[PDB]
């Protein structure tokens, strides 16, 4: 580019653009303070300045002493608060250091500094991290952990509207910096929501998971009841007096003062799973995709049907097979199950 | 240094209460602004009576003294038909001239901001955090709900009931270091003269320097020129010049040698002063109207003249 | 445009203590507890060394600290 | 479920690249500060100490712009920093103080 101002051209792309001509700077001219000081007082003030420049360059930071703020802001055409973000995330490189003259009473040096300024497109301040918990399902004898694959990683809420962000190609220069940020919709079974895939995985019984939250509640997911907490569905739990649940102590939290909230409120969602999800997850021995949020009854069924049909009766494990058929039939036809179970044990 | 830090840090909301509502924030802000700032009110307005000041205790130029700002120099070269009476009124050339700005007829109050009149309780040897507590207690002990000091606090010069609880007494050498202080606050003018003539002391009447007057009186004041009665003409003064000696009165005052010292009192102001504390008014008013207002209100009162008293040099910060 | 982050004030509750000593209470949980009142500090009072120095020697000592 | 993410998030539009050349010269600093030949030696030791330390941990990198030696602003500010107040006077013919 021929001018810093040219960086704001609307029909440029996302890349690196270099200013064509070097910026030439004499320190004598930059440091006014020293000019009016005398003797060793002048010498010690310069020492402090040179030692600070060295400290910044080792950390790959920019010392903004040697560049006018008014000039840079005028050229970039940004607000006071944008400039603060721009100056915090910029990074430096020292590409040469050369001594140009060396007498016993006189010296001269040259330094080549190369700067890379990230120009922001959007800045996001009020942000939450997603934590997938899921749900337990007990199917034809097998316990199974079920999870939704959400198309976002961050929820943002600046004022009243909630926003779901998908990030790509991110690094950390104090703040998080990303090349790609796509805005998405939460999962659902409708034309105006995302059609997300659903994963299942077989787990060992008994299953217990208790996470202490920071505000003093507890997050519980468990295959069995204790302290009146229902099984299989997860929940946020709070108690008015210290007690032992799932073999550990749930304490009463310290009274808090109420402030203005920014907590997100996701939409609710019903989800229909295949009847034999437990047998499908068991014969894979890995975490496997079983449906989408917004799938039809017909497509969902024609998905493990051929696989499942070919688990046929064999000469070598008829009793072990007959016991599976019963566990599979129990909810459909309880009379038949009790019969099959009998012919199993015979 | 502060601006550089300001320029890379955005703001963040922190979920505690406003500092402006907390005592420790109100008490430490009023202190940092108005700790040593006071207001004095004369019984009625009365200014310093003369434009000339005889003060031989101060050593003349020949460390730097503050009173040298008011010192009339005796010059050898003058214009034709030049007389002191034309320029410096009734002042004695080689002494001190008090300007008309320090002698206003309508000035009713004196506002000052310095820690150089405190009695022996205050010591710079002690710690800042002690010297804070010490003052903060005394000001609480010497007040009762308003910002008016109790008469006990004042020196015996300013009140009949004064016992030097807060302020010390102004002495003879204070004029040299702190001129405006004395000229605006002293109740009476005391002289200190080694000039041949004062109190009818004649050269015969005395019953290296030894027994001798500093400046003896000559026949008269005159000039002479050589066909150039404009720019450069010789001047013959009405008294002697102290440039050679310049330590005479200062060394005399300390009593290294005996000499015929002359001292005369002249009453200016009645010993019934009244003294307010701007630190105690800041604490009290901020409980009613809130600190943001009171701070801005009292900061303007320090700039009543057009130059803010709190930014003046510590020894010279006295205004009528 | 005027930025200001709610990154440390996002949840809409706050648990406060009346003394630093209260942090060692045995029946507290693992969370963030804020001391209720701000700590007010004057630099003049903190930096003793400078108090007894004079002229530019005082000025250069403060520069190093800042 | 969710937890706070206190750090800001910036979306990148583009990157601007700059090259700055910093030129230091002790003699210019010694003239304004009225320094003596003893203190000139301190100034010189002090500046070398700091510059050398930086020189000793940084390898070179090629940057794809043109040579500074070809740019006006580099020629004008180098001639100034060396020869601003330097002049040559020529007598009509040689004649010394008598
Ligand atoms: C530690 O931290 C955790 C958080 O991590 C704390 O847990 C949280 O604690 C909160 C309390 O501070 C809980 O909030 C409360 O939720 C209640 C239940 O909300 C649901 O039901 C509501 C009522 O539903 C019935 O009735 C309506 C008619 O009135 C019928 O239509 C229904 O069919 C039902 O019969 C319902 O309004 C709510 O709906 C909202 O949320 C769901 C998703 O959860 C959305 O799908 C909805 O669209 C809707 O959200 C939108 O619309 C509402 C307004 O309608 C907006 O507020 C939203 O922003 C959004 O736009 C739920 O289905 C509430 O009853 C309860 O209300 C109180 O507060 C309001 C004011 O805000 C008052 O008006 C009320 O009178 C009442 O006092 C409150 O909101 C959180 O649920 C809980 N979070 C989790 C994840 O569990 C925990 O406490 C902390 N622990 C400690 C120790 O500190
Ligand atoms: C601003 O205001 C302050 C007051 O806060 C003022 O400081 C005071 O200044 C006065 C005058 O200099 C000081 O008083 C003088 O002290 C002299 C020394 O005191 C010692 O000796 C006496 C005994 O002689 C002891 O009692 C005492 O304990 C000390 O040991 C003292 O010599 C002076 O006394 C002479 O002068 C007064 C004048 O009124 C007179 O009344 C006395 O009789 C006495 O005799 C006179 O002597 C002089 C020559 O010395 C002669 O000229 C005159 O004719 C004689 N008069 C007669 C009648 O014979 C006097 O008491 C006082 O200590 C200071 N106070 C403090 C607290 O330091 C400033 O000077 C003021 N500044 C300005 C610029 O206005
Ligand atoms: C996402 O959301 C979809 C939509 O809700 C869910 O799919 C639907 O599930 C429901 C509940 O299980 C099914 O309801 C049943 O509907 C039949 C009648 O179906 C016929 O008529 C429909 C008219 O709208 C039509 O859509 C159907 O078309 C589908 O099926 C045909 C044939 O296979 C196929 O060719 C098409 O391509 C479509 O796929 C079809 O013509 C009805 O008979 C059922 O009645 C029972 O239930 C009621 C209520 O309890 C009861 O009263 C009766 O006695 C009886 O017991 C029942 O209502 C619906 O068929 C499903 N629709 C589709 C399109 O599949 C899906 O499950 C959700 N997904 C997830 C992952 O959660
Ligand atoms: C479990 O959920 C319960 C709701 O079903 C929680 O009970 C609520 O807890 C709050 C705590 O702040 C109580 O508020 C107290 O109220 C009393 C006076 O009661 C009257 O006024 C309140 C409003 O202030 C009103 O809601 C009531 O109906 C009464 O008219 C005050 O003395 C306290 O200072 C405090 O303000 C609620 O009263 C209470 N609601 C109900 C319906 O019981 C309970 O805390 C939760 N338990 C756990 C373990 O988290
Ligand atoms: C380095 O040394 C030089 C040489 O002494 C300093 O220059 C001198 O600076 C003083 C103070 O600013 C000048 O004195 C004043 O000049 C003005 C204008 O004539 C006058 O109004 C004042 O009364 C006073 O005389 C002085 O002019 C000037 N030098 C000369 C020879 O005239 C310089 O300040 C020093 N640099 C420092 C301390 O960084
Ligand atoms: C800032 O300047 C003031 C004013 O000169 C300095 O205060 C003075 O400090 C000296 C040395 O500590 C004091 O001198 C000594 O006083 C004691 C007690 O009377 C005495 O025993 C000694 O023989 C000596 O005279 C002096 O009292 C004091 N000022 C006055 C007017 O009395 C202050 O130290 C300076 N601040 C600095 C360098 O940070
Ligand atoms: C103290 O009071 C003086 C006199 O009112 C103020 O002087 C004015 O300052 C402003 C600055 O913008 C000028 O525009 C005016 O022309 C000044 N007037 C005069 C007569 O000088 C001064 O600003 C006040 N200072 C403080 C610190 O409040
Ligand atoms: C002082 O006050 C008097 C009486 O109010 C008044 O006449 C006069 O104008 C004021 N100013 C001066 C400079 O005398
Ligand atoms: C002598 O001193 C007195 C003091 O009251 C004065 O009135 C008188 O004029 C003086 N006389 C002479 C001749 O100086």
């Amino acid at each position: 580019l021929s001018q810093i101002s040219d960086i704001n051209d609307e029909n440029l792309q996302q890349g690196i653009y270099l200013l064509r001509d070097h910026v030439i700077t004499l320190m004598e001219a930059t440091l006014h303070d020293i000019s009016v000081m005398e003797g060793m007082f002048a010498v010690q003030h310069l020492h402090t300045h040179l030692n600070h420049l060295k400290t910044m360059l080792l950390e790959r930071r920019i010392d903004w002493t040697y560049m006018s703020s008014t000039w840079l802001q005028q050229q970039l055409q940004k607000s006071d608060d944008e400039m603060k973000v721009i100056k915090r995330i910029a990074r430096s490189l020292v590409y040469y250091v050369k001594q140009t003259h060396s007498s016993p009473t006189a010296t001269a040096w040259e330094i080549g500094l190369y700067y890379e300024l990230v120009i922001p497109k959007h800045i996001y301040l009020n942000n939450w991290n997603v934590v997938n918990i899921g749900h337990l399902v007990k199917s034809a004898g097998q316990l199974t952990h079920v999870t939704i694959a959400h198309p976002y990683e961050i929820i943002n809420k600046e004022c009243v509207e909630t926003i779901y962000l998908h990030l790509e190609d991110c690094t950390r220069q104090d703040y998080v910096i990303c090349d790609v940020v796509k805005i998405v919709q939460p999962c659902g079974n409708s034309s105006d929501t995302s059609d997300c895939p659903v994963w299942a995985e077989a787990v060992k019984e008994p299953f217990v998971q208790v996470n202490p939250l920071k505000n003093g509640s507890y997050l519980v997911l468990a295959s069995s009841t204790d302290c009146q907490i229902p099984p299989y569905v997860p929940s946020i739990v709070t108690v008015n007096e210290t007690t032992s649940c799932f073999g550990l102590d749930f304490k009463r939290p310290l009274v808090a003062e109420e402030r203005l909230s920014f907590e997100p409120r996701l939409p609710n969602l019903q989800l229909r799973l295949p009847h034999l999800v437990g047998i499908i997850a068991k014969i894979k021995g890995i975490k496997i995709e079983v449906t989408s949020s917004g799938e039809s009854i017909k497509e969902q069924i024609e998905r493990a049907k051929a696989e499942l049909l070919r688990l046929d009766i064999h000469e070598g494990d008829t009793p072990a097979w007959i016991q599976q058929l019963a566990a599979a039939t129990k909810d459909v036809w309880p009379a038949a199950a009790s019969a099959l179970q009998g012919i199993g044990n015979f | 240094e502060m601006q550089s830090l300001s320029d890379v840090m955005i703001d963040f909301e922190i979920p505690l209460g406003d500092p402006r509502d907390q005592e420790q924030y109100i008490h430490r802000k009023c202190y940092q602004e108005f700790a040593n700032c006071y207001l004095v009110k004369y019984k009625e307005p009365k200014p310093w009576p003369k434009e000339g000041l005889i003060a031989d205790q101060c050593p003349l130029p020949g460390n730097r003294q503050s009173i040298w700002d008011y010192y009339i120099k005796v010059e050898s070269i003058r214009p034709a038909n030049w007389t002191t009476k034309s320029k410096y009124g009734q002042a004695r050339l080689g002494s001190f001239y008090i300007p008309s700005s320090l002698r206003q007829i309508n000035v009713s109050h004196v506002l000052f901001c310095s820690d150089q009149l405190y009695s022996k309780w205050y010591n710079i040897e002690n710690t800042i955090e002690q010297n804070e507590r010490f003052l903060l207690n005394k000001l609480n002990n010497l007040t009762s709900g308003t910002s008016v000091l109790k008469k006990r606090a004042l020196p015996k010069d300013w009140s009949s009931q004064g016992k030097n609880a807060l302020f010390r007494e102004i002495n003879v050498l204070d004029i040299c270091s702190k001129p405006e202080s004395v000229i605006l606050l002293n109740t009476s003018y005391y002289s200190f003269s080694l000039w041949e003539g004062d109190c009818n002391f004649t050269k015969d009447m005395i019953s290296p320097y030894a027994c001798r007057f500093w400046r003896s009186k000559n026949e008269k004041e005159e000039t002479k020129c050589r066909d150039g009665e404009t720019k450069r003409c010789l001047y013959y003064p009405l008294w002697d010049s102290p440039e050679s000696t310049y330590d005479f009165g200062y060394l005399a005052y300390q009593k290294n040698f005996p000499s015929p010292i002359c001292i005369e009192q002249q009453k200016i102001r009645d010993q019934d002063y009244e003294v307010y504390s701007l630190y105690q008014e800041c604490k009290i008013a901020s409980k009613a109207y809130g600190i943001d207002t009171v701070l801005f209100s009292l900061k303007n009162f320090l700039n009543y003249t057009g130059t803010p008293v709190n930014e003046m040099p510590n020894a010279r910060a006295f205004v009528g | 445009a005027k930025l200001r982050s709610m990154g440390y004030a996002l949840t809409g509750a706050v648990q406060t203590l009346s003394q630093i000593s209260d942090i060692n209470d045995e029946n507290l949980q693992q969370g963030i507890y804020l001391l209720r009142d701000h700590v007010i500090t004057l630099m003049e009072a903190t930096l003793h060394d400078i108090s007894v120095m004079e002229g530019m020697f005082a000025v250069q000592h403060l520069h190093t600290h800042l | 479920y969710y937890e706070p993410h206190p750090e800001p998030i910036v979306v990148k539009e583009r990157v601007l690249g700059l090259s700055q050349i910093l030129m230091i010269n002790s003699e210019n600093i010694a003239n304004n500060a009225n320094l003596t030949q003893e203190v000139k030696k301190l100034l010189t030791e002090m500046v070398n100490e700091e510059m050398q330390s930086l020189s000793d941990v940084m390898i070179d990198f090629e940057i794809p712009l043109g040579d500074p030696r070809d740019q006006e602003q580099y020629i004008h500010r180098k001639c100034y920093q060396e020869f601003a107040n330097c002049y040559l006077v020529k007598y009509k013919e040689p004649k010394p103080w008598p």
